[PDB]
């Protein structure tokens, strides 16, 4: 791919996301969804091999059928109420329709099966871009439609994408299988906490997002894709093992780490609301997510796996290409706890 | 500044520079034989470069201060004892083996980087595409196993999918029995422990599946020992030859390039050579290789980045 | 000239450095230009002085 | 509190900034001085705590134990310079950095006002020690042991956090000033039952409490020596200092919802006292004897009376002294002979006298004996007992017995008897490490000279 | 065998390069002067000073203070015949009972 | 949302201008200590990354990072300072202006209230 096209379709659904983030329209965020969607796929085919071809299919057949049923919802919304606004829908039915649409294009449980696919399917480049504009577009749709949304519905999804984030998370070997059950939990954490504080909900998406670019932009440095690939890395250059091994362990909620502030908030905010049971189970079930972190923490920085003996002319050779923003987005990371009450300014 | 995408729209295109003589012209031949200074003596006539033969300290060569390292901290492997003891329980065998095709990986990446910014061909002596002959020749004769050859062939195939083919298998024939009184004549007792059946197994491989497997993809010039002393037919014979062989004739800018970043980048060159597969001859236990880590990264020149290394006088460290 | 290979970092780019130091030191006293500025708003509105 | 806090902030860029033969110098002197100017805060008053500021305040149950933790860390140090020789220099400083952290760690959770910075203090503990256990331990089950530690402790904790954002929510502040003034008794129903549970599980897993404790034999067998030494002195004594903490708000519901833990911790008690009577390895002896004496500082804490308290934290520091001494004593054996197997190494009084000497006295204070504040501690408790009912004293009594049982047999099997014919490498012991044993012992009988400063606010 | 892995290495005796080592560091310097921080400091400064400082803290407690309030509070009980305790510690006329 | 939708709320204002009636943070916060700190490991964790010497290599960029990230602390605090004052000031006026939703309860002394004993034993 010639490197202006490159750039140009970066741009591209760049542009589609921010049209979706400040359109007031309900064609023109269709039209925007619909621009990404468009730019992502040679995203994903960047790296031609049959993987790539069928994780791109898998994702356009998805977001496709979601489009479809989004602008099914709209088209119903204005039978009922005549209005292109986004506001709160008139109709039951297609504040159903749009809930379930935007479930699907964000990975929500039970929709998550093309996540881990396609993730898996695509390169470490676009796996990160996918997980994190595809994520944030959505989202932002939600934050606007907060207010009509169905908290049983909304609840449901969020708590089966925790459990099933969690459970594929403790089967799977592959690092981007990985990410992409982490990526669904955290998902089921954020609109868990959206019907109550839309606040919360982009504090979270910031630190997951911190935490995610942290994480593929080490195992883009570190060129590993599996475990042992991984379990290599302490023979080369062992500070970017413990960076990750920190980057692990803040992505686990645990404190002092900045991992830990959106769980807390979560857990403040739904706990006003008179709601005890799920904030319990949601706590409880990260552990499974913590499992997971640390059995891949105890492969790569806490333990020294067999080498190979071209390692040696690793050792010899110098890594060349530099990563941008990767020590910022380590430190945020991990060491932004104090700063909590910057969530007013994020208000 | 670094080649790169911002150089790529600047408009530095690489078949601008290309020319006729940018030809990547690996010279394959056999054992013993006079194809070092074959090659040497058509780099200079076709006015090519010229890269002598790939091995454990070329690899220590091009990387901080030219001196070689030491055995133990680059390759831990040696051809001698391969000599010495071909069947050692130690793995040596596979261990060099292995090492030389990462070193002659190297070697080409070099080659492909070199005429590609700078337009100029390149000679070398032998490369990874010719490379399989020793280890059918070692496993013919039970010096490695099965496994060493499965993954051999593994790691050949991710490493090599990407790379170019090369230009001419310079066969220079040259029958066993000589090849014999050849090395009897240079005196060497090491090479001079060389059964004859590991030399006609390497000829063997040669003739009968990298000479026919290399003919499809470009012309082979194969040459006795007498034409190999005439390198001018050579190099006519060189010039002679024009079709649409090899994918050369179809390679683009955007491919170029893409190998060009590729081959800048030596980490991701040498990226599958250390795939998470456990061979006893090539695993190395984890307090072994955390204390040769430690004595590397003791050594002179290599505790930091090149230009931060004050102990072999960089200056300027905290301005830079 | 212990590298045979000159190294991309082997002398300082003195344009990076330059910059560097010019953009610490237009940010350092823009900040303090603006704490001041706030500092005499603050009493001005308040009526404190 | 600064006075303290910053000094350690600053033992972390001296350790990184020493040369590489003067880590260990600089950090054992640093951290003297350090517990010499921490040795102030033992000027408590007698009505109201010390409040230095918002954040952090000091009172008569929170002095002795930032006393024991910062008089902990330079013979932690001491031990990491015994078993990492070997080590390079930027992996000594790393572990340096991490015993550091982990002191700061506890000297902010003690001195913390807030429940929930009392909790994400707690609960940052575990980083350190994790790390520790399974990066710097020597054989294989050093990743179970970590992950059941840490395991055991988030399930623990979890319901903790829920609990105590359910109580600022519902009554204002978590402050303990204002939670204690304007404490109102708690209802008996299911609601205050399961937050009841939340909170006291949370410190009983911390505890340990008996069947949450397995974590405990787990982590302590498999830690090094620094370790097993901050696990068992300091760690354990934050689910004692929580449930002394957090037992304000939980009245008058803790009356009735105390039996199923009593019962758990008395038969606790007698099960892990039985185990530690047949027990073959010797980490395994103390990390079972420290469980017991948990489980009684459980029953003081549970039955809550103001002779209970006392008890309690005189028990408390006098069990982080005994058995860090005691898995100081173990670790020199095993780097004697590699093994912790109990009968492998005997005639250890014949082959070195004064590791006898010390031996017999950690012994004699692990069993109590008078006027030890061990004894004093475990008396008080009983006599608190004895005042809830009459048959806690027939459950103490043969505690007590069986404690001196096995105290004695781990003696009797380790020092006594005939030496090991095939071992020949026991070396006469290092001035390193006596002078760890006598730091170990010295401070007990003081405290023994002087027992009003390790008896609580209620003293 | 299935790795290249390093013997064991035999334990070293640090009596055996230094007969006069107190076990801290294989450098005989360095091994003695890190004996003599940690004894001087450790035992001198800390035990000494330390238990001399708590000795001789002074009575915040106010045990002596309220042994002498409750001498004088004997003495006027017991010399103007009230009780030496009082029967409540606040005054039922300021407390008001709910009837 | 709660702030969103306020009246008077102009779009992609980082600070208005009724936020400069607030004392504005002082240049010695240790909140904009602690944003120094962590441009300071920021710098450090990128000489570790790039194989340099940690503590002596990039001077200069270790300090522009420290300056970047004090002068973007600093307007964060502002922020959040406008932020917080708004809200109290909102809670104050919507309290006066339902007095019957927020009334003053009689204030009894303990003597008057009675409260259960529970006795410890
Ligand atoms: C014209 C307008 C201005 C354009 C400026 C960019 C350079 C354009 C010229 C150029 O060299 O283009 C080729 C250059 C790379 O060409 P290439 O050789 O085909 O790339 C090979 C690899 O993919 C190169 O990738 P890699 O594997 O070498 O490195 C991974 C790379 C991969 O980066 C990308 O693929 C592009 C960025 C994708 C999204 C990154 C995460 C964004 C998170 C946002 C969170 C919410 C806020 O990501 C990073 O290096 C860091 C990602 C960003 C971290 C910080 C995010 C917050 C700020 O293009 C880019 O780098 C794309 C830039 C797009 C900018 C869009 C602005 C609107
Ligand atoms: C199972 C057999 C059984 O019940 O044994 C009781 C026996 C205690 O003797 P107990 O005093 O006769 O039992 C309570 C009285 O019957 C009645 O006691 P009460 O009338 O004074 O009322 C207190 C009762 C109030 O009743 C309730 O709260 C009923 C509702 C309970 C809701 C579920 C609690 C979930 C969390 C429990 C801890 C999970 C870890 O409290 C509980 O039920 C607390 C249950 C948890 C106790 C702590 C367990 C720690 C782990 C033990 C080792 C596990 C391996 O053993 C246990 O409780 C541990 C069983 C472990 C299996
Ligand atoms: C070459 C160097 C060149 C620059 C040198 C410094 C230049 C400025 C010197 C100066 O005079 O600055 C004035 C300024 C004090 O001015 P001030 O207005 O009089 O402040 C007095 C009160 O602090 C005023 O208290 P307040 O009532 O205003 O509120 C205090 C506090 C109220 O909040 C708290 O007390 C909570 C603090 C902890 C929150 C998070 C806890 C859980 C997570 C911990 C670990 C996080 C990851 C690491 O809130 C904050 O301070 C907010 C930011 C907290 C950042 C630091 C604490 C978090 C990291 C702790 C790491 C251990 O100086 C400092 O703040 C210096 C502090 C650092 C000294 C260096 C040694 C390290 C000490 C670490 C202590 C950790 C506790
Ligand atoms: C004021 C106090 C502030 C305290 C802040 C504390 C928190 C700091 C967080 C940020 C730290 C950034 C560190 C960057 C990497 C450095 C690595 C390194 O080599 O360092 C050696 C480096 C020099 O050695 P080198 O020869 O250049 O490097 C050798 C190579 O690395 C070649 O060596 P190698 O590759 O052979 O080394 C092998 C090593 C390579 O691996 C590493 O070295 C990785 C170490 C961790 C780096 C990532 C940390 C990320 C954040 C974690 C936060 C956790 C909670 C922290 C709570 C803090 C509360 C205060 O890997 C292993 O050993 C494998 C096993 C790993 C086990 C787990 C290790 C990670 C534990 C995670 C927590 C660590 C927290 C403390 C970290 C301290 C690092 C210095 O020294 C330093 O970096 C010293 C930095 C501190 C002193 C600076 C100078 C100050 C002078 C003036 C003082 C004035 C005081 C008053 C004013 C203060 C104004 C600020
Ligand atoms: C020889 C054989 C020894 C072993 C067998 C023992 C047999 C009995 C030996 C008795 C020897 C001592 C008898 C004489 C004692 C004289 C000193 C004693 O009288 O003073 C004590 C005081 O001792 C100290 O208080 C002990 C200090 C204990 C604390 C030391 C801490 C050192 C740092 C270590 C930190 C460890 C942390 C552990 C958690 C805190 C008691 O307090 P007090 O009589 O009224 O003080 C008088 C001063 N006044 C009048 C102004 C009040
Ligand atoms: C570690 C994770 C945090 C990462 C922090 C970096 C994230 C990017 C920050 C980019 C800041 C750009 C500021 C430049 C001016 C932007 C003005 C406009 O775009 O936003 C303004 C300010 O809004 C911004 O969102 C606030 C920026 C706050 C950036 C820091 C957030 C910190 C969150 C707490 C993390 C702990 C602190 C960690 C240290 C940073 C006004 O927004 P407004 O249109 O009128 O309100 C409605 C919009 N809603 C619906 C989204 C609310
Ligand atoms: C363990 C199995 C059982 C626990 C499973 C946890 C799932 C939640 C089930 C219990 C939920 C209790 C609950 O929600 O109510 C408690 C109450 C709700 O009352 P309100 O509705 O707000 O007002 C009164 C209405 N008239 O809220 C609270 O009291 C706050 C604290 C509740 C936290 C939930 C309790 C969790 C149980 C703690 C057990 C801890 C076990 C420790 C495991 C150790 C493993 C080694
Ligand atoms: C919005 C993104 C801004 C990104 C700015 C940085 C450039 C792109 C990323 C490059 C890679 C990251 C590491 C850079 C340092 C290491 C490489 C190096 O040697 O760079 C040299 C360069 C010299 O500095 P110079 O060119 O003068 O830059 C200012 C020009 N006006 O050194 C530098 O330029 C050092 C610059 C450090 C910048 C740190 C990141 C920004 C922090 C801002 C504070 C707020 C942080 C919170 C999140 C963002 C909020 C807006
Ligand atoms: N892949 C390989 N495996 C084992 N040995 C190799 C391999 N490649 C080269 N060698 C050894 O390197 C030596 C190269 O000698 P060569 O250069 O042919 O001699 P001359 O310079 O006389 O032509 C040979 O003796 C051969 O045994």
């Amino acid at each position: 791919m010639n490197p202006i096209i490159y750039t140009t379709l970066i741009m591209t659904v760049m542009s589609g996301t921010m049209l979706v983030m400040i359109s007031s329209h309900w064609l023109l965020i269709w039209i925007g969804f619909e621009m990404n969607l468009l730019a992502m796929i040679p995203v994903l085919m960047k790296n031609f091999n049959p993987r790539a071809t069928e994780a791109a299919t898998k994702y356009f057949l998805t977001q496709a059928t979601a489009s479809m049923m989004l602008m099914m919802a709209i088209i119903i919304n204005l039978l009922y109420s005549g209005q292109w606004t986004i506001t709160k829908m008139f109709n039951p039915v297609a504040m159903t329709m749009m809930t379930m649409a935007l479930a699907m294009k964000l990975g929500l449980s039970p929709f998550h099966f093309w996540v881990p696919e396609v993730t898996q399917g695509i390169s470490l480049q676009a796996g990160l871009l996918l997980l994190t504009w595809q994520k944030l577009a959505p989202l932002s749709v939600l934050c606007q439609i907060s207010q009509s949304i169905n908290p049983n519905l909304m609840l449901t999804m969020a708590m089966l994408s925790i459990l099933i984030g969690g459970w594929g998370g403790l089967n799977q070997t592959q690092l981007r299988k990985i990410m992409a059950y982490s990526s669904i939990a955290h998902m089921g954490w954020m609109t868990a906490v959206l019907p109550y504080n839309t606040t919360m909900t982009i504090l979270n998406l910031l630190i997951y997002i911190t935490m995610t670019l942290a994480m593929f932009m080490l195992l883009i440095h570190s060129s590993a894709t599996t475990t042992l690939s991984l379990s290599h890395t302490w023979n080369k250059m062992p500070v970017i093992t413990s960076l990750m091994m920190v980057t692990l362990l803040s992505m686990g909620g645990l404190p002092p780490l900045s991992g830990f502030m959106p769980k807390w908030m979560i857990i403040q905010e739904m706990t006003k609301n008179e709601s005890i049971i799920m904030p319990t189970l949601m706590a409880m079930t990260a552990l499974l997510n913590l499992y997971f972190y640390m059995r891949l923490a105890y492969s790569s920085s806490l333990t020294m796996f067999p080498s190979t003996n071209n390692m040696k002319m690793k050792w010899q050779f110098e890594h060349t290409k530099q990563m941008k923003l990767l020590p910022t987005m380590i430190v945020l990371s991990t060491l932004v706890l104090p700063m909590t009450p910057a969530l007013s300014s994020l208000n | 500044l670094q080649y790169g995408p911002l150089a790529f729209v600047l408009g530095e295109r690489t078949t601008r520079k290309l020319t006729e003589t940018s030809k990547v012209i690996t010279v394959d031949g056999n054992i013993c034989s006079g194809k070092g200074r074959l090659a040497r003596e058509i780099a200079e006539k076709l006015g090519l470069r010229h890269f002598p033969e790939a091995g454990i300290h070329y690899a220590d060569s091009t990387t901080g201060d030219g001196k070689p390292l030491d055995v133990q901290l680059s390759g831990n492997c040696s051809l001698e004892k391969f000599y010495d003891d071909p069947k050692s329980n130690d793995g040596n065998s596979y261990r060099l083996q292995s090492w030389l095709y990462a070193s002659r990986l190297l070697q080409y990446a070099d080659a492909l980087e070199h005429l590609l910014s700078t337009g100029q061909g390149v000679v070398l002596e032998r490369s990874i595409y010719s490379d399989f002959v020793f280890l059918e020749a070692m496993y013919r004769q039970g010096f490695i196993r099965k496994q060493c050859v499965e993954h051999y062939n593994e790691v050949k195939k991710v490493t090599a999918c990407e790379y170019l083919p090369p230009h001419v298998v310079v066969y220079v024939d040259v029958p066993v029995p000589e090849i014999q009184s050849r090395i009897q004549k240079k005196g060497n007792p090491h090479e001079m422990k060389i059964t004859a059946a590991y030399l006609q197994d390497i000829e063997n491989a040669y003739k009968k599946t990298f000479l026919p497997e290399m003919s499809e993809k470009c012309e082979v010039l194969q040459y006795s020992a007498r034409e190999a002393e005439d390198a001018e037919k050579v190099v006519e014979d060189i010039e002679y030859l024009k079709c649409d062989k090899g994918p050369w004739p179809d390679q683009d800018d955007r491919t170029f390039h893409r190998l060009r970043m590729l081959v800048q980048n030596k980490l991701e060159v040498l990226n599958y050579t250390t795939i998470p597969v456990y061979l006893p001859e090539i695993t190395i236990g984890a307090h072994q290789s955390d204390r040769v880590f430690q004595k590397f990264t003791e050594l002179p020149g290599r505790k930091y980045s090149p230009g931060y290394n004050e102990d072999v006088g960089d200056k300027w460290i905290w301005l830079k | 000239k212990f590298y045979i290979r000159e190294p991309p970092h082997g002398s300082p780019d003195w344009l990076k450095v330059g910059l560097t130091l010019g953009t610490s030191v237009f940010l350092w006293i823009y900040l303090i230009k603006q704490h001041k500025e706030d500092v005499l708003e603050y009493k001005r509105r308040n009526g404190l002085e | 509190m600064l006075k303290i806090i910053i000094p350690t902030t600053m033992l972390l860029p001296m350790t990184w900034m020493s040369k590489h033969n003067m880590i260990w110098i600089n950090a054992t002197v640093h951290s003297l001085l350090i517990s010499l100017i921490s040795l102030s805060l033992l000027n408590q008053l007698g009505e109201n705590s010390l409040n230095f500021s918002l954040t952090f305040f000091s009172d008569s149950l929170s002095a002795p134990l930032l006393v024991l933790t910062t008089w902990l860390l330079p013979l932690m140090l001491m031990a990491s310079q015994s078993h990492l020789s070997k080590e390079t220099t930027t992996r000594k400083k790393l572990y340096i950095t991490m015993l550091i952290l982990l002191q700061l760690f506890l000297i902010m959770t003690f001195t913390a006002t807030e429940l929930i910075l009392f909790y994400i203090l707690f609960e940052a503990t575990l980083v350190p020690t994790l790390i520790i256990i399974t990066r710097w331990g020597n054989q294989t089950e050093r990743l179970n042991a970590g992950l059941y530690f840490l395991f055991y402790t988030l399930a623990g904790s979890l319901p903790l956090l829920v609990a105590l954002v359910y109580i600022q929510n519902t009554t204002g502040s978590l402050n303990f000033l204002i939670i204690h003034y304007w404490s109102h008794p708690l209802s008996n129903s299911w609601s205050n039952i399961f937050m009841w549970l939340a909170c006291i599980m949370a410190f009983m897993v911390k505890m340990p409490l008996y069947g949450l404790h397995l974590w405990l034999p787990k982590a302590h067998v498999e830690a090094p020596i620094a370790g097993s030494m901050v696990l068992a002195a300091v760690l354990l004594k934050l689910g004692g200092y929580g449930m002394m903490r957090i037992t304000t708000i939980l009245n008058p519901l803790t009356n009735y919802m105390a039996y199923p833990f009593l019962m758990l911790s008395m038969w606790g008690m007698i099960m892990t006292s039985s185990i530690c009577l047949r027990q073959t390895d010797l980490k395994s002896l103390i990390a079972y004897s420290s469980v017991s004496h948990m489980a009684l500082v459980i029953v003081a804490i549970m039955i809550q009376t103001p002779w209970s308290f006392m008890g309690a934290t005189a028990l408390m520091i006098a069990h982080g002294l005994t058995s860090s001494m005691l898995f100081c004593l173990a670790n020199t054996n095993y780097e004697r002979v590699h093994s912790r197997t109990m009968i492998l190494a005997r005639g250890l009084q014949t082959l070195l006298p004064l590791m006898a000497t010390w031996w017999l006295v950690a012994s004699l204070t692990n069993l109590a004996l008078p006027p030890s504040i061990n004894l004093i501690g475990e008396l008080f408790i009983i006599t608190a007992s004895f005042s809830w009912s009459n048959i806690t004293i027939i459950l103490m009594g043969m505690n007590m017995m069986i404690t001196a049982l096995y105290s004695l047999y781990m003696l009797i099997t380790t020092q006594r008897g005939k030496y090991t014919h095939h071992i020949n490498n026991i070396k006469p012991s290092f001035t390193r490490e006596n002078a760890l044993m006598a730091l170990h012992i010295l401070p007990l009988l003081l405290l023994t000279l002087n027992p009003k400063m390790i008896l609580g606010p209620l003293y | 065998i299935r790795l290249q892995e390093d013997p064991d290495p035999e334990d070293e005796n640090l009596y055996e390069k230094n007969p006069d080592s107190h076990g801290y560091d294989k450098d005989p310097i360095v091994d003695l002067w890190n004996m003599r921080v940690v004894f001087f400091f450790g035992f001198s400064i800390v035990l000494v000073l330390g238990s001399t400082f708590v000795a001789y803290l002074p009575d915040y407690r106010m045990q002596e203070w309220a042994r002498r309030e409750a001498e004088r509070l004997v003495k006027y009980r017991e010399a103007n015949g009230l009780p030496l305790m009082e029967s409540n510690c606040f005054d039922p006329n300021k407390i008001q009972l709910p009837e | 949302t709660m702030m969103s939708g306020r009246p008077g709320r102009v779009p992609l204002q980082f600070l208005p201008n009724e936020a400069r009636s607030l004392p504005p943070p002082k240049l010695t916060d240790p909140r904009l200590v602690y944003m120094g700190f962590l441009g300071y490991c920021s710098g450090l964790i990128d000489n570790a990354i790039r194989r340099r010497p940690v503590v002596s290599a990039g001077l200069h960029r270790q300090l522009l990072y420290v300056t970047s990230f004090v002068f973007f602390g600093y307007y964060l605090l502002k922020r959040q300072d406008y932020m917080y004052a708004l809200r109290d000031h909102d809670m104050f006026a919507y309290v006066k202006s339902h007095p019957e939703d927020f009334p003053e309860k009689d204030k009894k002394t303990y003597g008057e209230i009675l409260e259960e004993f529970h006795p410890v034993r």
